[PDB]
């Protein structure tokens, strides 16, 4: 059976003076402490929670069982889209269990690869790539590193042919990528001010991020300046520079939504070329109406997807020359969502739909927009489609639940109608026919249809008796897409599990109407989607409520928390991982006051009203005190967390952490509530981007645990 | 890219 | 501390009836049953000591730890030492935890490699190649796969342009090479009569070993026979072709011993090719009286290794035409074995000697045979020496405690003095300069100095207060060197450990005078000498009684439990792997036969006289009943094996383990044996060649119980 | 020799 050792829970500190005023209502913070990481009482914390935390996971006995079938099932060579600069062609490569992957240089696509960056030589491959660009001649390769144990970046430059280090070295990048223009003399990037003297990543809530160019051979402090807006703090940016080379676009957003400006700088009509600074930006969008991505371009005509008056987006076309007068090209699809379109071969489109959840590709002529061939995809996702205007033949990787990853290939001039397989990954010892993976549509709690997809062994009985993994997201308009997951597999085969993904509403699966109908007032209408999601593999017959256990990511982490607040009963075991859990303060830290398009903010009275209602640490509540359901309690519970985790400040974590023992654990003399409540805490780690074994180890920790809440035996 | 989100991953564990 | 929970001991069945003489002596075997490897009550037997083994290791922390450790320090690429035919070059490729090695083509050493024959895609990699051998137009590779669980080899054959294979398929190999003729129309090869209907491989002694040439495009059937005789069906079967094409070499051995037949056929003088057909041979050497190898020849002049009034070995040249008078060519060296020699560079020989068990590499002229270059090599061991006489670059594997592989290059014409560095392994986040290896000559019990390394941390102080690990073989002239193991540099790194590696006699390291004084009515003198090495490693300070371990395979494994059997009080921890346990009955099962060279028989009465005193199985007495050592016992023991090793039948080990558990623990009501008596019987393998993950599993156990035993805790 | 009492292309150096 599951949990059966008493638990010693540590003493956590109470400061009962900390009570806020939001407008007339008072909110205590008891664990106001905590949101200093760099404390000693936060630390010890810290200790005492691990510890309790290894004398729960050392009753799991099936971790080590976990553990080795993870290592085994993803121990296949993995090699990533290739692209092409010049003459030489580029690609990401690991050879299955390497900490981080490798990036390799080829003269021709059947060549011998050559390594220009091995990340595992540094610090044990501690942290990988997560910037990687090479300029238009092949000659240079800008690549960022973490210095620090947070996810900022330091970018540095090689030359590719003999691998010899710049001196160059620039700091305080995030998300930007580095532009090259196509004279090879520097390229664009995005930064944020500099940290000052006493300042931490950890603790700084960056604003002001700027558009800089910089020239090789330079000092940091010489780049150019090319805009900043010291009166909107919060706005940031993305830039791109168009294939002729001829523009540098910059894109101004607010917030998470998908709505951003358009600012293009003819760089063929400068008399200084970028020395001569802000700049003298054409300004084509300046308000946040819509969203608008540039996808090509034949002198000032440009052609642009678009959100604009078009929930599911089109494709559209305008004259720089002739600002106001936009047409269309390729119209708005009445049932499916254009995800992305990429110019390939001179002159034709690739278009990528999602048609309920599953990607269809069509091939298009630029000019006049027709309708060539259409390829439809088997469930699963494709994506990583790079390929440029001048390339005759594109690259894209397709994975799914059963499906580890091939790399496709389709020749456009040569034969544009199939799709041939460059590389396949393979499963070691993993017979793929005996599971099956289908979708089914269930209603919801107001009547709309939530699509699931439900993978598992063919022709099980539905009698309740299967343990049951559901994951979900709900937000940002991010598309949840079936993709490869080696511990899934074992999930499958060796402890006979049914996996369910649910498209719930806040995902931009059916377009922008799909996104709006999960966010701000809205929000609960997501937590309702996963509720009925999970009472409908109960009452088909795949489990029922002892056997079911929910997990989530960030804002899916959020989505654990809520739903177990206030569905308790439905679950037996619930995984948040680095979790959204104080929706009243998320604003204030790092860069948490950019999820305020989604969820509102507290500094609003209605908004407020919202976030009250559903904000994890606020919510918890002892089950058993509502009258009728006094056998009722929490189901065991791992919040999972990393100590330098940036994105989603580990402060959320471990307040709800700390409310959850205190109002279900230790307040009570002698509590009903039996199954365990933990946190399993990443030492030295950011919120993504961790090697390859310190990623594994804590997957099978967490399906451990699982495999105990649950009271799922394994099987050979 | 810049949400609460996870996502050049080392493995598909 | 270490163990302190009983064990639940299961009962085992014993039948009293089966006695045997022995000229005169009865000799019980009530464990007769447990011969049987296909019957329901062994089969029980297994389950019952998994079920014991499995709590015991339980109790042993410190697994996971070590296991995870052995992963990362053997995650680096191997590269085996490549061979040339033709204008292609081959080798052997790991890129790190690859389950088995990938064979790989070139057209130069420094292109792109393409992969021939991946058995990691069959099976999981269950089973690796156990024979490789390319045709010498370089257009077909005949390969040598695991049908069954034992070790027993099917050869399959491939055309290299394509990797389309050929349907030939020929069963009932074990050790043969496959031997291309320079026609490319087939090869020699060597193998065992067919299996019967009933017949298995684990129960039966196969005999009557043929010498055959096979056709391509031909079946099995076909095969042409060269040599049986069913008059001598022991003797057993080893061959070869020369550099030129001209001559089929067949040796004929007898036994374990280093003592063989020359028997020469003449290709070119035959009427009607090979379908002529025994064969005409010319029987240079008819007789067991000495070694002798052919390293090269000029026509009919021959140049042979040989130990003919050698004990150190020495080169020697003879004229066919004229097959009584031998000269000596470079004469047996007065101190140092002669290992192995190659000709090389058309009229250069490369000789491999072994001076304090270092090699010494000489580069000498063919024909004169002076002396031109000698290179010292470090602790360690050069092997793989496959260059052949047309080739001017030859290549060599380096290997040592500390250095995890080099594949070093010697360029005879441009510059023959030095060496090159080819490959070069490297262990991942492991500092090589915070240790040390010495050698130290110890007295024996009869004064005999035996060479020992001992491998540690730099400057430890000699307190007694180390764990230490001794290994040893000691047997068939075997020379035991020290090679790198990276379960033994966690075992120096986290553990704090001492190893030692005792070059004991009955190996070959000073000859065939060492091998002598270490087998058949001395076999003594071998446990003499691995005793004596422990009793000086606690004398002189490194370790005590409590802290020692032994560890030994196969005829180690004989080593080790011999040792125990004689001085228990010695040793902390015993782990003797698919060891010779009844010396007996050996010589009855599978090829055990083979052994009665070195071991004697008990088929003859002074032989028998030797072994009894010996024999594992018949030598279990209780330590405690003999005045003077009431506080003895024996060690905590681990005995390794495999369901299916037909190279040592896992019988010896289930009637060990039977007589160990009876004797000390279940045959008295209260027990002074606390230290538990386990078997740890992997399952569906063999001997060797066992999946990477596999046999890190085994480690990691090993070490675990070890680290338990002697009571070492962890350093991080 | 190869046939004997003895555990030597291995996978791994473990
Ligand atoms: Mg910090
Ligand atoms: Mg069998």
């Amino acid at each position: 059976s599951g949990f059966s050792k008493p638990l010693h829970y540590p003493p956590v500190r109470r400061d009962e003076t900390v009570v806020d005023d939001y407008f007339g209502v008072k909110v205590a913070d008891p664990y106001r402490w905590l949101e200093d990481p760099n404390s000693e009482e936060t630390k010890e914390f810290v200790d005492n929670q691990e510890k309790l935390a290894n004398s729960v996971l050392e009753e799991c006995e099936l971790i080590d069982k976990f553990k080795q079938k993870i290592i085994d099932f993803v121990n296949f060579p993995r090699c990533g889209v290739p692209f092409r600069r010049a003459n030489k062609y580029f690609h990401f490569y690991n050879s299955g269990l390497q900490a981080q992957n490798v990036f390799q240089m080829q003269d021709d696509l059947d060549g011998k690869p050559e390594v220009l960056y091995d990340p595992n030589l540094r610090e044990g491959g501690r942290s990988g790539l997560s910037l990687y660009s090479v300029s238009e001649d092949a000659k240079y390769f800008a690549f960022g590193i973490h210095s620090g144990l947070t996810e900022w970046v330091t970018i540095k430059i090689l030359k590719t042919e003999d691998r010899s280090y710049l001196p160059d070295t620039l700091e305080w990048v995030k998300f930007s990528p580095a532009i090259w223009t196509h004279d090879n003399k520097g390229f664009f990037y995005c930064p944020y001010p500099p940290l000052k003297e006493g300042e931490d990543h950890m603790t700084r809530s960056a604003v002001n991020q700027e558009a800089r160019y910089h020239f090789l051979g330079t000092d940091q402090s010489e780049d150019i300046l090319l805009w900043r807006d010291l009166e909107n703090p919060a706005h940031h940016l993305k830039c791109q520079i168009t294939d002729d080379g001829k523009y540098f676009l910059l894109y101004i957003l607010d917030g998470c939504d998908d709505a951003n400006k358009v600012y293009c700088l003819d760089l063929t009509k400068l008399p200084n070329g970028l020395e001569s600074f802000s700049a003298p930006f054409m300004k084509l969008i300046d308000s946040f109406d819509a969203s608008y991505t540039a996808i090509a371009n034949d002198g000032s005509v440009f052609t642009f997807q678009t959100n604009k008056d078009a929930p599911r987006k089109k494709l559209v076309r305008v004259d720089l020359n002739n600002p106001s007068v936009w047409t269309d090209l390729v119209p708005e699809s009445k049932k499916d969502l254009l995800e992305s379109a990429h110019a390939v071969n001179e002159n034709q489109l690739i278009l990528r739909y999602l048609s309920d959840v599953k990607h269809v590709l069509e091939i298009r002529d630029l000019e006049s927009g027709a309708l060539q061939h259409r390829l439809p995809i088997d469930i699963g996702s494709v994506d990583g489609i790079t390929a440029r205007r001048r390339d005759s033949v594109v690259f894209f990787k397709f994975t799914s639940i059963l499906t580890p990853g091939i790399v496709y290939q389709c020749d456009l001039k040569n034969d544009p109608t199939q799709l041939k397989i460059f590389r396949e990954s393979v499963v070691p010892d993993f017979d793929r026919s005996e599971f099956e993976v289908k979708q089914v549509f269930v209603p919801s709690k107001d009547g709309t249809k939530i699509p699931i997809f439900i993978a598992a062994r063919k022709g099980i009985s539905l009698d309740g008796s299967h343990p049951c993994e559901m994951h979900g997201y709900g937000g940002f308009g991010i598309n949840m897409m079936p993709t490869f997951s080696a511990s899934r597999i074992v999930f499958l085969k060796h402890l006979g599990g049914v996996f369910c993904l649910a498209n719930i509403r806040g995902g931009g699966e059916y377009g922008e109407e799909w996104h709006k109908a999960g966010f701000r007032d809205k929000k609960q209408n997501v937590f309702d989607d996963f509720i009925s999601a999970a009472e409908y593999l109960i009452s088909s017959g795949y489990t029922k409520a002892r056997r079911v256990a929910i997990e989530g990511g960030a804002n899916g982490g959020l989505l654990v928390a809520a739903c177990i607040n206030q569905r308790p009963d439905l679950f037996g075991c619930a995984e948040a991982n680095c979790g959204v859990m104080d929706m009243l303060r998320f604003h204030k830290f790092t860069l948490g006051y950019l999820w305020t398009g989604d969820y509102g903010c507290s500094d609003k009275e209605e908004e407020f009203k919202w976030l009250i209602k559903y904000s994890p640490i606020h919510n918890v509540r002892r089950p058993w005190e509502q009258p009728g359901n006094e056998e009722t309690q929490y189901p065991a519970t791992m919040i999972l967390t990393a100590d330098h985790d940036d994105r989603v400040v580990p402060l959320h974590s471990f307040k709800l952490l700390a409310t959850m023992q205190h109002v279900l654990c230790t307040s009570l003399e002698d509590s009903p509530q039996k199954n365990p409540i933990i946190a399993r805490i990443q030492r030295k780690a950011a919120h993504y981007g961790r090697a390859t074994m310190t990623q594994i180890a804590e997957v099978a920790d967490r399906y451990g645990f699982m495999a105990k809440a649950l009271e799922a035996p394994w099987i050979d | 890219v810049a949400w609460a989100f996870q996502a050049n991953a080392s493995a598909p564990v």
